[PDB]
RNA sequence: AAAUUAUUUUAAUUAAAUUAAUAAAUAAUUAUUAAACUAAUUUUAUAUUAAUAUUAUGAAAAAUUUAAAAAUUAAUUUUUU
């Protein structure tokens, strides 16, 4: 009958040991930030590098973490190579980098 | 200790220039 | 590694599920004797009984010695004092 | 505006057309099309891609350049970093004070 | 009650009511027989019939012209919608509120029924229910003597 | 302070404008070293504000509708945000007393050309 | 601490002050493709003073005294505007309707089917003003014993029922009952009501356009007319009451999420916008050039670039041993036939 | 509002504009058209629910923000710590219940090991549920059909099983017969009035399980 | 202790009565392969337990 | 806020994509007068429905029987209880070869059940809290940290900190004081009474969107995976990752229902993509916490109902995340048979006396009817 | 025990029940108690012949036992089972019996007076059922969730003059012009 | 002056407590004083 | 059960 | 004793009595939630309450009053976002 304590749940990652909150409340546990990336307070997010929290990840790219830190060798294998998800494939692309030369950019080969 | 909102100044107490002088009466703060 | 990196290695005791009280302790029956709470919804009095009417009777008023016998209500600075002790049971 | 004409030249316009925070999505149907009306003179232009870089910007004949933040804001309040836009020119900051209330 | 009846039957309300005498469930073999058709044949009666609480089915539109707009429904167990809540019952405070929960159609047709009833008591609007606050059992008393005044 | 409150006073600079009955007279009193008053004859007041003699004052405010700003001052400031709740109340009555008075006219139409309808 | 409001204290800001615009009858429409289917400096602040002393004249029962007003009005009002303009047709408009007052119905009506004629040749009239233009001449057409085309008030609403938006009246007035965060003190500002009859004239227009095509009725003893008169009637005020409706917020007094006002007065789509522009049938012109995929026959229209190898299904467990890829193998080549076209 | 037309009145937000967000979907916008609830993120609480708890409500100053001023909680502290526990409420003052004498050694409502507490079944509510259909009148309605139609649960049948109570019940139309524990003296002088009967069983706890569950 | 016994097979399909607490919002391909063949093992993993 | 007012655009157009805007003409992607999150027309998630749904019509479904097509009335007899639609529905149920054979009209107490957003929620906030890994919520407590219970040094003199037996939660070796363990976090107690309105209410709502879809046997020709995709891209559903996928609750043919899926399509079933064989059904049976006040001091459990509804009924989440519901016919008869006596006990007493007449208690025990299927 | 209206033992004293054949009963509420209790006994049978289908070959190794261990549901069968049968049976009889009652109640009242007003003498046609029943006859009232949709207020929804867009791939999309929002105070 | 942001937070430089609403009558409650619940033209009345 | 102490 | 983590807010205030092998308890205040328009006046002006939460005994400048006070004590209006 008496509703569930949806808290913060599938929506954001857990929060921190507030001076609020219920026992029903499942904060995170010490010692472990909610916010990944925030080692320190000013480290800015990382580029296209995310952590899949929750379920397994439907399709897990090379670059994104997965209970792991992060491997130059095993995450990014070649750097010159660069992927994403197309029509739910894997597929990998020649990294761009943009260059203007008339005033528009131009999505010119990295390597 | 008789912490109850109303016995002072709401939260501490602070000397901004209108009180130094103008005080409760206005004749100004002993001290400042 | 992360808590303490030898705190938790090294194992302590390990803390379970902490188990309940009595959930009607605290209609204690020092009121379970002296009062009973009469009265419809949303409005309990606790009535007790008279204070003086067993130690001294020779001597008291004639017509004070039986405002011992009424059913009064006990002042509601005490109702709401024991029965917050009732309230606890699903705060919030 | 200066002497008639608009001091104000693009409005880079980053959104997404499908991931998410409709609000940009929601602006380009309703007022977009208005606000193109009274100012046809300004070069709107748009920028579909993945990750949007949510910050309206103008970019003044002068060669600069102003920013807004469009996080988490609703269409109405786009439409009115538009017109926030088309006003101001960027070319000074005073403090409208009493040594600025005469520019020159 | 006819003492709160007229409270409604004076109302400037659309969706008239059914008059006071034909809205009763409470009035030849000897000197007629009872009302649950008990017929001469030595006395089968029909068990739906006759209600001494005062159940009976609903008793149908105000008048054939009108279409009523909203539909309150009966319980699984024949009473109706209005049940009074309080606020804070945890503090046994005696502030009431009422809720109306098993209408269906436009409520805000209902709704706008029941301020020409309490042109004083704050009334909100929902999904589900229409809550009225500030009204106690009395009202709760009012409400059925529409509601049944409604044909429902 | 409650005296200055029942002149419509409080702040430095406030100007009210009050009538001269007795029990105002000594609300006045009370306070005179607070107020700095004035006196004006009524007629001193009908060309203060350019008024023809014939016209009264108990016919001006007969047309000024008595709920003017702050209508009422009643015992607090909740009875005060109930009386104005109900008067934005008698405001959704009126155009709801409005959209059932169509109906209502349209429904006594209705029966007619239904029972005019056999004939 | 209760106010009293002696001194000037200057208004509160309240979302039932927007500047809402006037109802512009759309593009590619004019006026009598629906009707016949059925600056030089004057001194315009002192004739605004002068032109509402008319409206104090004609509202108080002054009306030859504020027909004289009218006209100066409509001297400045043609001096300053250019032809065809749509405010000179608004008081040539209402001096239309001061004739009407003292019986002159030669010239009320005159100038006002001038006002149709000033108003269709615009471009994009105010359809607040080309309501009234021919509510009046429906008055003034009765007013000379006229009893049918007396009834133009059918085709008064036949524009309101058709061109209006009758919910853009209550878009950001709709979700004021959120505002409120209080309940048993300055809780009036749950049930901030306003009238359709003072937020939105061309309703108002429409509502009394059609009362008097009551009671033109009513003695013509037109039946199966009053009828269609009412029942049009019920559905135009149903229908705008219909865009006030919204269900009550939390009810009990909340304390402190005052950011949430950010959520309540926005661009909350009023029931009539929203059931008209809804996804399904306006749908979302979605182009694949821009997103990364398509339904599976349309794979190739997808965002380009440079050179793509299809890997294989980003499947997680690519990342565990070898046990688990010799699982898994038969994956890839298996969803190859379920794209393949 | 622009007294020409040709003279708009300007768009220069305000702090009521200019600073809004998205329109999430409200439980009205998703009763009208359904066609617009398209993810779990549209399914938002009970708009009662405003949220979880996001301050300290210490006691003698309102509701006070989370690192906020702890000067006057003073007693916040000492109010979370929570109520004395097996300690008297009453510091000073002799407390209530002990200036009042003990009565009936027991208590004054006390419940021993065979009290006759019976739990009260109006007559209102036998006789209405006998015409809505959940009870038959011609079989004798004994406490297993109260139990079994949902008349009363299992919350309310305790050993001394049921006493009929003759509640508002001014007469009874039709003769019915029960076989109850304990009727009210009015409540048998009603049905015995419209022919009907009352055995009044008073089985021990053996009998009332063995009627129950046969 | 007492823990509703007479309810373990006497469920309608085999993933009922069975306090699983552990479970996740999206199963993956074979985490429900995992779970259909989990349930039934603690099914036959209790039953054959409690028949040898 | 409004801060960074410079440097986070780049002056250019990415010469791919980016493009001005031309006039009000132009038709924007992706632009729309409603404020959408999901913005997805009929191309992308087209929708398995006779009509589009429109606000005219009251669902984009069959209202009436069409002329050219067996119809099939229900298993059950129909009543209109409180919440229903009041309006007929007529599915047409689809041949496995995507051809459309007879048209069945659906239960207007089940797939009638108009929705309401806050009592769905009930069901969703269900599940986004029994659909945590309760047991992954460990952490470390005071007491469980093994560290000297002694203090070292007793602060007498000097300007050592106020601190001994350091193994609290403010040192970075500590732990909580009141810390996070499986048996303290709420499991919640669901009733059958709003887990089936809580399930109807979407089911519905899977109709009124119009992405409903009957078949009448989710069967394959062979176990194989490569045979149910060979059998989705007939039908046209999207069970890739992307493509919003198909939820199946697969009860079997018309004239066969089962409740334990088809062997075949079960094995089948197993695809990498976004696809969830659920269960045939929406009710499940009544909470129990035998564990109520304290009474196992060992378990290691949530707290709350010790019986949770499986991760395989129909739920809120996977009901949202699915766009397409793909129900045979031999579930149909399960639903209407286990909420027939639930849609009937639900009526108004002056309505369920009315039943033996208009025939729906015809009760297959007392021999009036033979056995329904 | 009572459970039937044959009286429990405790007509020990001689309670007798006359005026009876009193009543006509539809047994509306127990024919309703009779298919959901119908329906557990035969939803335990099938409980008690679960019999392992392990769809998997790890623990195939007992697919041919029951899915209950031979104690148990030699127990099952006798603790609930056999209990809801008994059950089952109850309301098997309430109706069994009440049911002669109204076969000779529809007789001795056929003949008096119509063989055309008897089954409505013994009707419960409330003027309403047409609400629950068939509810495209009804419109007394507006029942409607949807009720902005209801014949009667139909013509609140707004009837849009859409199209199809074959440029943009079969689209179909609303022909309204957009009212230019508000935007400033 | 020095007016700041509201009716009643008038001239905020005297350092008197704005929004105490002075009108109103001190709730003297238990302190025993002739000036009690008085109104203050009963002042002289100090025989009741 | 045992009782919290 | 030391601490108790989230700016841009949106209704006010003090109280000072019964008792204490001397302050977790009571009034009164404050607080959270909620309330109903009884003659008195202007067409003025009015925070009155209920229900719960509550680890408190001492009030600037005055006006005076006890006391070797050499201040404490009574006093009663202050008591700043």
């Amino acid at each position: 009958p008496k509703p569930a304590p949806r808290y913060n749940i599938g929506l954001r990652p857990a929060p921190k040991r507030q001076n609020v909150g219920g026992q029903f409340l499942a904060t995170q546990k010490h010692y472990a930030r909610e916010l990944w990336y925030k080692r320190q307070y000013y480290s800015t997010r990382p580029f296209a590098i995310q952590k899949h929290m929750g379920s397994t990840p439907r399709i897990l790219l090379d670059r994104t973490l997965w209970r792991s830190c992060w491997l130059t060798k095993s995450n990014l294998p070649d750097v010159n190579r660069w992927e994403k998800v197309v029509n739910s494939q894997r597929v990998t692309e020649d990294r761009w980098a943009l260059v203007e030369e008339d005033g528009v950019m131009y999505q010119v080969n990295w390597k | 200790r008789a912490q109850h909102p109303n016995a002072g100044t709401r939260f501490g107490r602070v000397y901004n220039r209108g009180f130094v002088r103008y005080g409760f009466g206005g004749f100004g703060m002993s001290v400042y | 590694p992360k808590a303490g990196c030898e705190e938790i290695t090294r194992q302590g005791r390990r803390v379970v599920l902490k188990p309940q009280e009595y959930f009607a302790q605290h209609r204690m029956q020092v009121w379970q004797m002296r009062f009973k709470e009469m009265g419809p919804p949303f409005s309990r009095v606790w009535v007790a009984l008279g204070g003086k009417m067993r130690r001294r009777r020779i001597g008291r008023q004639i017509d004070v010695k039986d405002m011992r016998y009424y059913w009064r209500p006990i002042e509601p600075q005490y109702q709401r004092l024991y029965m917050s002790r009732l309230r606890i049971k699903d705060h919030s | 505006s200066r002497n008639g004409e608009l001091c104000l030249q693009r409005i880079i316009v980053s959104y997404s057309p499908n991931k998410g925070n409709p609000a940009m999505r929601q602006f380009m149907a309703t007022h977009l099309p208005e606000f193109h009306r009274q100012y046809p003179q300004v070069k709107i232009d748009i920028r579909p891609r993945q990750w949007p870089e949510s910050s309206i910007t103008g970019i003044y004949r002068d060669g600069s350049e102003k920013a807004y933040s469009i996080r988490f804001l609703s269409s109405m309040g786009i439409n009115v970093r538009f017109h926030r836009l088309v006003n101001e020119g960027n070319d000074y900051n005073h403090s409208f004070s009493a040594s600025h209330l005469h520019l020159q | 009650r006819s003492d709160i009846y007229d409270e409604l039957l004076k109302l400037p309300l659309r969706y008239a009511l059914h008059d006071f005498r034909t809205l009763q469930a409470h009035i030849h073999a000897s000197s007629g027989l009872s009302s649950a058709s008990p017929d001469a044949p030595a006395y089968y009666a029909v068990a739906g019939r006759d209600s001494a609480v005062g159940y009976a089915p609903p008793l149908g539109p105000a008048d054939p012209v009108d279409v009523i707009p909203f539909f309150v429904h009966r319980s699984s167990n024949g009473h109706l919608p209005g049940k009074v809540y309080s606020m804070n019952a945890k503090t046994l405070m005696p502030a009431f509120y009422m809720r109306i929960q098993n209408i269906e159609g436009d409520m805000f047709r209902f709704e706008e029924e029941l301020m020409k009833i309490f042109p004083t008591k704050k009334i909100f609007v929902r999904s589900h229910s229409v809550y009225v606050y500030n009204v106690n059992l009395d009202g709760r008393a009012v409400l059925h003597h529409w509601l049944l005044g409604l044909g429902f | 302070n409650r005296m200055l409150r029942e002149l419509r006073l409080e702040f430095m600079g406030q100007t009210t404008v009050v009538p001269d009955i007795p029990p105002v007279r000594k609300r006045i009193w009370r306070v005179r070293h607070v107020v700095r008053v004035d006196q004006l004859d009524l007629d001193e007041a009908k060309a203060l504000i350019g008024i023809p003699e014939h016209i009264s004052f108990r016919d001006l405010a007969g047309q000024i509708p008595p709920t003017f700003g702050r209508g009422g001052s009643v015992a607090n400031p909740h009875m005060r945000s109930k009386m104005n709740f109900m008067r934005l109340r008698r405001m959704r009555l009126r155009d709801v007393m409005h959209r059932d008075q169509l109906e209502k006219r349209l429904l006594e139409e209705r029966h007619h050309a239904l029972q005019q309808q056999q004939q | 601490i209760t106010r009293l409001y002696t001194s000037y204290f200057k208004g509160e800001l309240f979302p039932n002050q927007l500047a809402r615009p006037l109802e512009r009858l759309p593009r590619g429409v004019s006026l009598a493709a629906a009707r016949k289917g059925q600056r030089p400096y004057v001194p315009l602040g002192e004739v605004a003073k002068l032109e509402l002393q008319g409206d104090y004249l004609t509202e108080g029962g002054l009306h030859q005294e504020a027909l004289e007003y009218y006209g100066v009005v409509a001297k400045a009002y043609e001096l300053a505007y250019p032809k065809d303009h749509p405010q000179v047709a608004g008081i040539r408009l209402k001096l239309a309707g001061a004739f009407r007052r003292t019986g002159r119905l030669t010239s009320s009506k005159a100038n006002c089917e001038a006002v149709l004629q000033m108003l269709d040749s615009a471009v994009q009239p105010p359809l607040e003003l080309i309501v009234e233009a021919l509510f009046e001449l429906g008055l003034t057409s009765e007013a000379m014993s006229d009893a049918a085309a007396g009834t133009v008030f059918e085709e008064a609403v036949a524009l309101v029922d058709m061109f209006h938006n009758s919910g853009q009246s209550h878009k950001m007035l709709r979700l004021l009952p959120r505002l409120g965060r209080r309940f048993n003190l300055n809780f009036e500002e749950k049930f901030v009501y306003f009238s359709p009859f003072d937020y939105d004239r061309v309703f108002a227009l429409a509502d009394q356009c059609l009362e008097r095509a009551e009671v033109f009725y009513q003695a013509r003893n037109d039946r199966a007319g009053v009828m269609r008169v009412l029942q049009q009637r019920k559905e135009l005020i149903d229908k705008k009451f219909f865009n006030m409706r919204d269900f009550a917020g939390r009810i009990h007094t909340m304390r402190g999420h005052w950011k949430r006002r950010a959520q309540v007065l926005t661009n909350a789509p009023t029931p009539d916008e929203l059931l008209r522009y809804s996804p399904t049938i306006h749908q979302v012109y979605r182009d694949f050039k821009y997103e990364l995929n398509a339904p599976i026959g349309r794979e190739k229209e997808v965002q380009p670039g440079v050179n793509r190898v299809v890997h294989d299904m980003g499947n997680p467990y690519r990342r565990s041993g070898v046990r688990s890829q010799r699982m898994f193998r038969d994956a890839e080549k298996n969803f190859e036939k379920y794209i393949r076209a | 509002k622009e007294f020409d037309a040709d003279h708009p009145l300007p768009v220069v937000g305000t702090r009521l504009n200019e600073r809004t967000t998205t329109h999430k979907w409200s439980h009205w916008d998703q009763y009208i058209n359904p066609q617009i609830t398209q993810s779990w993120m549209y399914l938002t609480q009970t708009p009662e629910y405003v949220g979880p708890r996001s301050g300290h409500n210490v006691i003698k100053m309102g509701w006070m923000k989370i690192g906020g001023s702890w000067k006057y909680s003073r007693s916040y502290n000492d109010a979370r710590r929570g109520f004395a526990k097996g300690q008297w409420q009453e510091r000073k003052m002799t407390p209530r219940f002990m200036l009042a004498p003990r009565v009936s050694a027991g208590g004054p409502r006390n419940r021993y090991e065979g009290k006759a507490s019976f739990s009260r079944l109006s007559l209102s509510k036998l006789l209405w549920a006998v015409d809505t259909g959940r009870l038959n009148p011609n079989e004798t309605i004994t406490l297993y059909h109260l139990r079994n139609a949902k008349v009363i649960a299992d919350r309310e049948v305790v050993w001394p099983g049921m006493v009929l109570l003759a509640g508002n019940v001014e007469r009874v139309p039709y003769p019915l017969h029960i076989e109850l524990q304990n009727a009210s003296a009015k409540a048998i002088q009603l049905l015995e009035e419209a022919g009907g009967s009352f055995t009044n069983v008073y089985m021990s706890h053996e009998g009332l399980y063995q009627e129950l569950h046969p | 202790g007492f823990t509703m016994k007479y309810k373990r097979g006497t469920g309608l399909w085999d993933e009922d009565h069975v306090n699983d607490f552990d479970a996740n919002k999206y199963l993956s391909a074979r985490s429900t392969m995992r779970w259909y063949y989990g349930m039934e093992r603690l099914q036959t993993r209790n039953n054959m337990n409690a028949r040898r | 806020y409004d801060s960074r007012s410079s440097g986070v655009h780049d002056v250019a157009p990415r010469d791919g994509v980016d493009f001005m805007y031309e006039g009000p003409q132009q038709v924007l992607p992706g632009a729309h007068p409603l404020p959408l999150f999901h913005p997805d027309n009929s191309v992308t998630r087209p929708p398995v429905s006779p009509y589009l749904p429109s606000p005219q019509r009251p669902h984009p479904y069959f209202t009436t029987e069409l002329p050219e097509l067996p119809h099939f009335q229900t298993t059950r007899p129909i009543v209109y209880t409180v919440g229903t639609m009041k309006q007929r529905i007529v599915a047409p149920v689809f041949d496995l070869a995507n051809n459309v054979t007879h048209t069945r009209e659906l239960d207007p107490f089940i797939f009638g059940f108009y929705p309401e957003t806050e009592e769905m929620a009930k069901n969703l906030s269900y599940w986004l809290v029994r659909c945590q890994n309760f047991s992954s919520k460990w952490d470390y407590e005071n007491r469980e940290i093994w560290r000297k219970a002694k203090k070292n040094w007793p602060n007498t003199g000097m300007g050592m900190a106020r601190v001994g037996d350091r193994k609290n939660h403010a040192h970075p070796w500590g732990a909580h004081s009141k810390p996070v363990k499986p048996w303290n976090l709420l499991m919640p107690t669901m009733d059958v009474k709003t887990w089936s309105k809580s399930n109807r209410m979407l089911v519905t709502l899977k109709m009124l969107q119009g992405k409903l879809q009957i078949v009448e046997r989710l069967t394959l020709p062979e176990p194989t995976q490569e045979a149910y995709l060979q059998l989705c891209r007939t039908m046209g559903w999207d069970v890739r990752h992307k493509g919003g996928g198909a939820l199946f609750m697969d009860g079997g043919s018309r004239l066969t229902p089962s409740s334990e899926y088809d062997r075949a399509f079960f094995f089948g079933s197993f695809f990498n993509g976004r696809n969830k064989l659920v269960r045939p059904t929406l009710l499940c049976d009544e909470p129990y916490d035998y564990n109520r006040t304290s009474s196992k001091a060992r378990t290691k459990g949530p707290k709350g109902q010790k019986n949770p509804i499986p991760i395989n009924r129909f739920n809120a989440y996977d009901a949202l995340t699915h766009d397409t519901l793909i129900i045979t016919e031999g579930a149909l008869l399960q639903l209407e048979d286990e909420m027939y006596t639930h849609k009937l006990a639900m009526l108004p007493p002056h309505i369920r006396a009315q039943l033996p007449e208009r025939g729906f208690l015809d009760s297959e025990v007392l021999g009036d009817v033979p056995p329904a299927l | 025990s009572g459970a039937v209206g044959r009286g429990s033992f405790h007509s020990v004293v001689a309670g007798a029940n006359p005026r009876r054949i009193p009543t006509y009963y539809n047994s509306a509420y127990e024919l309703i108690q009779l298919h959901r209790a119908h329906r557990e006994v035969t939803r335990n049978f099938l409980v008690r012949d679960k019999v392992f289908d392990n769809k998997f070959p790890g623990c195939s190794l007992a697919n041919g036992l029951f899915k209950m261990v031979p104690n148990k549901r030699g127990n099952f069968h006798t603790r609930e089972l056999t209990e809801s049968i008994r059950h089952r049976t109850i309301w098997g009889q309430r109706i069994q019996q009440q049911r002669t009652i109204n076969a000779a109640i529809l007789e001795d009242a056929t003949k008096v007076l119509s063989p055309a007003q008897m089954e409505d003498r013994f009707s419960y046609r409330t003027p309403d059922a047409a609400a629950y029943f068939s509810p495209q006859e009804y419109t007394a009232a507006n029942n409607w969730p949807n009720y902005w949709q209801h014949p009667t207020e139909k013509h609140v929804v707004p009837k849009p003059r859409w199209r199809r867009e074959p440029e943009l791939g079969g689209i179909t999309r609303v022909r309204d012009a957009v009212a230019t929002p508000i935007a400033d105070y | 002056a020095s007016t700041a942001k509201g009716y009643m937070n008038r001239v905020m430089v005297y350092a008197h407590r704005r929004r105490k609403a002075r009108y109103l009558a001190p709730k003297n409650a238990h302190v025993r004083s002739p000036l009690a619940h008085k109104m203050p033209e009963e002042y002289g009345n100090t025989w009741d | 059960r045992f009782y919290r102490p």
